[PDB]
RNA sequence: AAAAAAAAAA
């Protein structure tokens, strides 16, 4: 998705809500942003508009060139091959200059990984673990939909270059900006994925309870019974609560859950029942002044 | 039982009335150590940045012409007086004073009719910061070598600072010492509301569960008893600090539960505690929903239908609504026979 | 969509407006004060009249040209054929007997010219539509219909009695009472537009050549104007701040 | 329903409907002849009726 | 702070807010078996008797009008003049 | 309807009853037919005093006052407001003198 | 282009100063109020670069009608940012000419130390200040600004006796108001505002300078 | 609004529009380029070669001392024509915005394209200055790029920075026309030109050469407050409210609007209808706590011992007393001597 | 009997 900001420090933003297919460790939002021109600095006037990247689990702002060097591309021609597909285009070569000028100090992969790891939450010590932590950001958090295995840095660099290419296309006006209320960019969670998410949560709770029971009965040197290990009330009670109440999550943590997902079926006319069975709800709350 | 009644059949131990007659009477809890009142916290630092941290005197002396001009300008407006005094005391970082600090002249005879000068202790006032209810002090310029540059300030230290402020400095500070002394903003004796404020919720026969304020006061009593047991046994300093932290948390979340930066008071049923501020503040609160907008007794409400045969100063009323609604007509000799046949 | 989004901030604006002005009340001295007694207006709406009993009036002396003003408002006694067609012989006998008459009609014309200049100063864009109590055209029509006024027959109303009745009516139509300089000045500042409308409509030309009002019709009109100007005054104790909100 | 005669007199002398005809908001009546009453007023006061 | 009768500066005309409470208080008084100052022609609702003896200005009520400087003027019923 | 409840005389009703200038209808709908109450208040301290109505005794604990006790009619919601503020370490002293 | 524009703005500022002095009740002749641009160019010159006129040449000394020994100086300093040195020079001129009232037409602004000098020097000599951009427009000639009349203590006392008012119950006007700075109102005075009304013709209100 | 010949002629009104509208270097030029020019008299651009030797034939500075880097700015002719600008004004603006640091050379008037050449002179007296460390040491082409962005995105050629688009038009109704009184005494409306500007700066518009200082106003209430005064704020708020209500054709009586306009302007400044203008008044505590921020207002009144004098309507509503308002603004006394013959 | 949520009417 590509959006434009009327107010703020960003001229344009590029957003992806990337998630691994039918898996846990939920959806991570990756941003590739352009810095706005309206920065009152003498030295930044020669710089101009600049491209940064906002990473999951990192509260700081990282330039994209350090990220590209952290994926194993020390040269600049290879990265500009990854972003600018046609070398004959003048204006995109003019737009890629300030990121290259800013990230001139970092020129090696481990230096880029140390740059990444120094800005994460709860930073490590003595560089290399941070570098290891940087790999944990660059393999499990950056774009899980393209791959979380090893040796997937090439495809991830291709997709990151495609995102920067789209951001530069939308900066120069060669493509239209994306629309939030365009319904092609929307999906409908029916009973299937929603009950699948509930079963993920309840199965994780069941595995945790079974693990605690067998860890209690394994430290005494004795064996255990599998039928006594599984507490069968967990899945049944969780599904019954989240279908009867409508609060879509844990019973103790229902404040963070969506309400009104499950509703009492309206039996007044046949048309009322058919309209209730074919209802689509928008997740926007009913207090928005925006039309 | 000394605070009031409990059910519809009992009597008050104090005033010997029923639930309608008894207004309910207050109790008190003597805290072992003083704790901050949370809603006065934004007031309290406003006095803490105007008086000295050591000698408890004002940063600018009250015989200043600017203070006299502020007092002359703000007669009857103590809040604006506090605002102007806080603006005057915002730039003061040293407790400057001393009657012998103006000896710049040579061969000057001392004056027996001289007014007293500023009685400053010559200490640097720390910057006071806060991340919730914890209050810290930092000295950018160092005092004498026995003072650490960064300290945590307990409520007992603030209580001892605000106790030694004279009544004149309170009066220039916009707080009348007859009713509103500053050292009374730190909770040492907690009032206990009567049973009318916290009703015992009865469900089926007997009162099973109380409301949230009774459970919160139970937490208050348990934390206070734990603190006085731990200081009576002479335990370690971290145990005492943890007890003060829990007692301050319980007092503040009895008073205020919606302040950011502070952990929420976790009620049993997955909800936050509804404190006194949540009772008062709001559209459905005690002011807007119960005082400006209380429900009436003699009223009716139904669907309307047109009637062109009625004149504009008439309304058609159904017979059931007319039988339910009554009017208390006085009995006069003019209508005595008609009211007799009515009864 | 437009009906839903708005309704919340409209109600919030109404609540804010009604809470800012909930205790603003016309007091018993005619002044308008809030709960703390702080003075807001010396008279309610700058004229001390309630909003229910006022109407849209046409001020006739603003938009006219100079020659039209002199043609339609300057009373010329020298046209004796018009004086025989308009007035009876008793009125012509009465006006010729008194010596005050010519200078009194000239004083009327001077007051009309000064009122025209003040009205043109107050309204610079030439608005001949004011909001004033006591609709004079409808009351003149009412006293024409009640007393069966014949507009093609000579009348018995001398213009000096018209001047005396208008002056007595404007002296009895007060808003700010008292005899001090401040009280008198506030009285004419409150009743300036009403006095200009009275003099511009109850002129000695319109009530004699156009309306042809009789004597008792004229005192009935004067008494009704005075009574209904009294009735249009704002009641002390009326909550005008909440009404305004 | 008012429950006292002073409140009853206040309803009579202030709150009653014919006293509330004229808005103080815009010095105009708030109540007018509406719907088929107005339509038949227009249809009755024609010349040919 | 009793203002003298010659020094009263308030209006001499009873407005609707005085009229409503005078009629209500007088109706409550007649309903609580006070003597009726005027004759009767068969009226039973005491608010009608209250208007009937308000027409002849025979109601014993002193209205204490409060000026904004916390001074008060006392006006009798017959000193005021009815308008409607 | 199911709990046999009265109608909500809300804020806007109070607004336009202020606009009508009817003080007695406001006092009726907001004090007389909603929640009247009588409290006994110490004259010196202005707080709620002990009142035993059987033997007709009055006593203020905070002032040791037995005689100078007045009686104030007020809405019950105002009494809960004052007692909740007394739990807020606030003294809303109703100076009845 | 600098000389003609500077002469024009100096003529406009001088005209506004003389209209301000006439509105305060000071003795100002009719030809000073009706002074044209060509009359200013003949009287003072037209080349402000070569000191024709100089900024110190345009000093205006004016006197009051009722009391001829109550006078105003109007100074036109050439420095854009005014320090304590020029303020002290003007103050020494005020002692050696025995005049308690002066207005300094600054160009850019003043240092806050000079503002504190004006504050604590005030209850012997009144030393007001004005920006040059504020004096290019006569504020009272705008159609949104009604007639303001300063009242004496006798008229204020008569007002408070007639309307039974205390001084805190009146409406207020700030001392930093452009109209109050135009009329030189100190704290405690009462200004009478006469405005045109669309329901009563005209309306007189009163405000207290605070 | 305009006066004199600007009011009736479109050319002088367009001159006023050019003097008011913000025209930077963005709105006027065609393109920018940075060249390396080793020989200024033998420059790489042949089209410049016809006139650059004209400028260096009698130069004001040594051509050896200048830096070889060149900034070539080609200007659009139609934007120069629309803004009525000329190249000597641009050169003068450059020379007063950058001083003697830059050399500016402009093209001829009747050329095909309008070319500007900007160079930097190497100040050799400033090259030996000490105290230079960790200051992001400067190359000349980067300095030319940064000053190019500086004079491109920030340099004002004419107008006011706070004013955006400016429209020039003739009104068609009798509201924005000038209404005068003729010799016959009638009212004549004259259709003079006027301007509508987005963005307001009244000190920099009223003080212009040919702008009416009387009829010119704004829709910004705060700017009316720092420009004119509080009574002009009252009149301006009444005018904006009238325009807002007259856009939809709704009519409200003048008294209900003038009352609000006098309520806001009563205290001498702008008293907004928010929690920042109502709760900052001198009213009672129960009146202020009934609107917004109930607990904060109540505890501020507790800490300051504020006395509520029971004069508002909501205060007596809370007390349940008859409120001193409406028909409760007086007291009824029983006349003892009027109790004549009854029954 | 309380609290929360959902569906609605004007
Ligand atoms: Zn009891
Ligand atoms: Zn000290
Ligand atoms: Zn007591």
């Amino acid at each position: 998705y590509v959006f434009s900001m009327k107010d703020g420090k960003y001229a344009f933003k590029t957003e992806i809500r990337s998630c691994l297919e039918h898996s846990s460790r939920p959806t991570s939002t990756l941003w590739v942003n352009m810095m706005a021109r309206g920065s009152q600095n003498i030295k930044k006037s020669a710089i101009g508009q600049r491209i940064i990247a906002i990473l999951p689990y990192i509260k700081q702002e990282i330039p994209i060139m350090i990220v590209f060097r952290a994926l194993g591309f020390v040269a600049d021609r290879d990265i500009l091959e990854h972003i600018i597909y046609d070398f004959d285009d003048p204006e995109m070569m003019e737009m890629v200059k300030p990121s290259l000028d800013e990230a001139f100090v970092v020129q090696e992969q481990n230096v880029a990984l140390n740059f990444i790891g120094a800005r994460g939450a709860r930073p490590g010590v003595t560089k290399d673990k941070r570098i290891k932590y940087a790999k944990e950001i660059l393999q499990k958090e950056m774009l899980p939909h393209v791959g979380v295995s090893d040796f997937c840095e090439t495809k991830k660099a291709y997709f990151l270059g495609y995102m920067v290419h789209r951001l530069l296309l939308a900066s120069l006006g060669r493509r239209e900006l994306d629309d939030r209320d365009h319904y092609g960019n929307k999906r409908l969670d029916l009973a299937g994925p929603l009950l699948a998410f509930l079963f993920r949560g309840l199965f994780k709770n069941l595995m945790k309870e079974v693990r605690m029971y067998t860890q209690k009965f394994i430290d005494r040197g004795k064996d255990f019974n599998l039928e006594l290990a599984i507490k069968t009330n967990i899945i049944t009670d969780g599904l019954r609560y989240s279908l009867a109440t409508g609060n879509w999550g844990d019973q103790k943590k229902a404040h963070q859950a969506r309400a009104g997902v499950s509703q009492v079926l309206n039996r007044l006319t046949f048309a009322s029942t058919l309209s209730h069975l074919r209802r689509v709800n928008s997740p926007i709350g009913r207090d928005g002044k925006l039309a | 039982p000394r605070q009031g009644v409990i059910d519809r059949t009992s009597r008050c131990q104090t005033c010997a009335g029923n639930m309608t007659e008894c207004p309910g009477h207050f109790g008190h809890i003597d805290l072992a150590k003083p704790v901050f009142h949370i809603g006065f916290i934004t007031k309290t630092i406003k006095i803490l940045r105007c008086v000295c941290f050591y000698c408890s005197k004002m940063l600018v002396s009250p015989h200043n012409p600017k203070i006299k001009e502020i007092v002359m300008k703000s007669r009857g407006q103590p809040r604006k007086r506090l605002a102007y005094v806080y603006d005057l005391c915002k730039g003061k970082t040293i407790c400057e004073g001393g009657e012998d600090m103006d000896l710049t002249k040579e061969n000057q005879q001392p004056d027996p009719n001289k007014k007293p000068g500023h009685g400053g202790c010559g200490h640097y006032q720390p910057s006071i910061r806060r991340t919730g209810l914890d209050l810290t002090a930092e000295w950018k310029h160092q005092n004498e070598d026995s003072q650490e540059k960064k300290i945590v300030v307990s409520a007992e230290r603030v209580w001892e600072i605000l106790k030694h402020i004279t009544d004149e400095e309170c009066f220039i500070l916009g707080m009348d010492p007859k009713y509103a002394r500053p050292d009374w903003m730190i909770v040492t004796v907690l009032p206990v509301p009567p049973l009318a404020v916290r009703p015992a919720v009865v469900m089926f026969g007997a009162a099973k569960n109380q409301d949230d304020l009774t459970h919160k006061l139970s937490d208050i009593i348990k934390a206070n008893n734990e603190l006085r047991k731990n200081e009576a046994s002479g335990a370690a300093a971290h145990v005492i600090q943890e007890n003060i932290k829990m007692l301050q948390f319980h007092v503040a979340t009895l008073v205020d539960n919606d302040m950011p930066g502070m952990p929420r008071a976790m009620q049993k049923s997955g909800k936050p505690l509804k404190a006194i501020k949540a009772r008062l503040k709001g559209k459905e609160g005690r002011i807007r929903g119960n005082l400006m907008g209380k429900r009436v007794d003699f009223s009716a409400r139904t669907v309307i239908t047109p009637d062109p045969n009625l004149r504009i100063d008439q309304v058609g009323v159904p017979r059931s609504i007319a039988q339910n609604l009554t009017f208390p007509e006085l009995v006069t000799p003019f209508n005595i026979d008609r009211m007799q046949e009515l009864v | 969509i437009d009906t839903a989004v708005k309704t919340a901030e409209t109600g919030y604006i109404q609540r804010r407006l009604i809470k800012a002005m909930e205790s603003v009340m016309v007091n018993y001295d005619g002044t308008v004060r809030n709960s703390v007694g702080q003075l807001i207006q010396l008279r309610y709406g700058e004229d001390g009249l309630c909003g229910e009993l006022v109407e849209f009036q046409n001020m006739p002396t603003v938009k006219l040209s100079n020659k039209s003003f002199e043609k339609r408002f300057k009373f010329d006694w020298s046209n004796e054929r018009l004086m025989k067609k308009v007035f009876t012989d008793d009125v012509i006998k009465e006006m010729t007997d008194s010596s005050e008459a010519i200078q009194e009609l000239e004083a009327e014309w001077d007051r009309l010219v000064s009122d025209r200049d003040s009205l043109r100063q107050i309204f610079p864009n030439g608005e001949s539509k004011v909001v004033l109590p006591c609709n004079l055209q409808r009351m003149i029509w009412n006293v024409q219909k009640i007393f069966h006024i014949n507009k093609r027959l000579p009348t018995d109303l001398s213009p000096i009695r018209v001047i005396k009745g208008v002056k007595t009516l404007l002296e009895r139509c007060v808003i700010v009472t008292g005899n001090d300089r401040i009280s008198k000045q506030a009285n004419e500042n409150a009743t300036l537009l009403f006095q200009c409308l009275i003099r511009s409509t109850l002129c000695t030309k319109y009530v004699s050549e156009e309306f042809r009002l009789s004597t008792e019709a004229f005192e009935w009109l004067v008494g009704e104007i005075e009574t209904r100007f009294q009735q249009a005054q704002a009641n002390p104790g009326e909550m005008v701040g909440a009404l305004a909100a | 329903v008012p429950q006292s005669m002073e409140t009853r007199a206040e309803v009579e002398n202030i709150h009653i409907t014919p006293r509330q005809i004229i808005t103080p908001q815009a010095n105009k009546p708030v109540m007018g002849i509406v719907q088929d009453t107005l339509t038949a007023v227009r249809k009755m006061t024609k010349r040919d009726v | 702070g009793g203002v003298p009768k010659s020094k009263r500066i308030t209006t001499k005309y009873m407005t609707k807010y005085e009229r409503a409470r005078v009629l209500g208080t007088r109706a409550l008084q007649i309903a609580m078996c006070a003597p009726i100052m005027v004759e009767l022609d068969g009226e039973t609702d005491p608010l009608q008797i209250a208007m009937k003896e308000l027409k002849q200005k025979k109601i014993p009520i002193i209205i204490r009008r409060y000026l904004p400087d916390h001074s008060y003027e006392d006006w009798s019923i017959d000193e005021l003049i009815m308008v409607d | 309807r199911a709990r046999d409840g009265g109608l909500r005389f809300g804020e806007m009703e109070r607004d336009c009853q202020i606009s009508h200038g009817a003080a007695q209808f406001l006092r009726e709908r907001l004090f007389e037919v909603s929640d009247p109450y009588r409290v006994h208040i110490c004259n010196f301290c202005g707080l709620i005093a002990i009142a035993n109505l059987r033997n007709n005794t009055f006593e203020c604990k905070g002032c040791k006052n037995k005689t100078q006790i007045s009686q104030v009619r007020l809405p019950y919601a105002a009494k809960l407001l004052f007692q909740e503020l007394m739990s807020m370490n606030i003294a809303p002293r109703l100076m009845v003198t | 282009m600098d000389d003609e524009a500077e002469t024009y703005k100096l003529w406009r500022i001088r005209k506004t100063i003389m209209q301000l002095s006439h509105d305060r009740g000071y003795l100002v002749t009719q030809d000073e109020l009706d002074q044209t641009l060509e009359q200013f160019k003949e009287m003072f010159g037209d080349k402000p670069s070569e000191k024709r006129p100089a900024r110190s040449d345009l000093i205006v000394l004016v006197a009051h009608n009722d009391d001829p020994t109550d006078q105003m100086f109007v100074f036109f300093p050439e420095e854009p940012k005014i320090g304590i040195k020029t303020i002290k020079t003007y103050c020494t001129r005020m002692q050696e000419e025995n005049i308690h009232r002066a207005i300094v037409v600054v160009q850019g602004g003043m240092t806050p130390s000079a503002k504190q000098s004006l504050v604590d020097m005030a209850p012997k000599y009144i030393l007001e200040q004005f920006l040059e951009s504020e004096l290019l427009i006569n504020i009272t000639e705008h159609e949104l600004v009604p007639e303001h009349v300063v009242m004496t203590v006798e008229e204020k006392q008569e007002l408070l006796s007639r309307y039974k008012l205390k001084e805190n119950m009146l409406m207020r006007i700030q001392a930093g108001d452009p109209v109050a700075r135009y009329f030189g109102l100190k704290r405690g005075q009462v200004v009478k505002i006469i405005r045109s009304s669309e329901t009563a013709g005209r309306y007189i209100s009163y405000r207290l300078v605070c | 609004f305009l006066t004199g010949g600007a009011a009736r002629d479109a050319e002088k009104a367009k001159n006023v529009l050019c003097r008011l509208e913000h025209t930077t270097l963005r709105k006027v030029t065609a393109n920018t380029a940075i060249y390396y020019d080793p020989d200024p008299q033998r420059t790489v651009i042949s089209e410049d070669q016809e006139f650059v030797n004209v400028y260096y034939e009698m130069p004001d500075f040594d051509p050896t001392r200048i830096s070889p880097w060149l900034l070539r700015i080609e200007l659009d002719r139609k934007r120069m024509t629309d803004k009525k600008l000329t190249m000597e004004q641009i050169a003068e603006k450059i020379n007063v915005g950058f001083g003697e640091d830059l050399n500016c050379i402009f093209n001829d008037d009747n050329a095909d394209k309008l070319v500007l050449r900007i160079r930097i002179m190497n100040n050799e007296e400033n090259k030996f200055q000490d105290e230079d460390e960790a200051v992001d040491k400067m190359e000349d082409d980067m300095f030319l790029r940064c000053i190019e962005a500086n004079m491109l995105s920030d340099m004002t050629l004419q107008g006011i920075e706070a004013i955006g688009k400016v429209y020039m038009h003739l009104p068609q109704t009798d509201s924005k026309k000038r209404i005068v009184i003729t010799e016959t005494g009638e009212f004549k409306a004259i259709g003079e030109w006027l301007l509508e500007t987005d963005g307001t700066s009244m000190m920099k518009v009223l003080s212009e050469r040919d702008v009416d200082p009387i009829r010119t106003s704004s829709n910004d209430i705060c700017e009316i407050f720092q420009v004119l005064g509080i009574e002009a704020v009252r009149k301006s708020v009444e005018k904006e409210m009238n325009a807002v209500l007259q856009f939809y054709g709704l009519y409200v009586n003048y008294r209900h609007l003038a009352l609000l306009c006098d309520v806001m302007t009563a205290k001498g400044h702008l008293m907004a209808i928010t929690r920042h203008g109502i709760n900052r008044q001198d009213t009672g505590a129960l009146m202020r706590c009934s609107f917004e921020e109930t607990v904060d207002v109540l505890m501020d009144a507790a800490a300051h011992a504020e006395t509520d004098p029971m004069r508002g309507v909501s205060e007596n509503i809370i007390m349940g007393q008859l409120p001193k308002m409406g028909t409760g603004c007086f007291d009824l006394l029983l006349d003892a001597e009027k109790c004549r013959f009854g029954i």
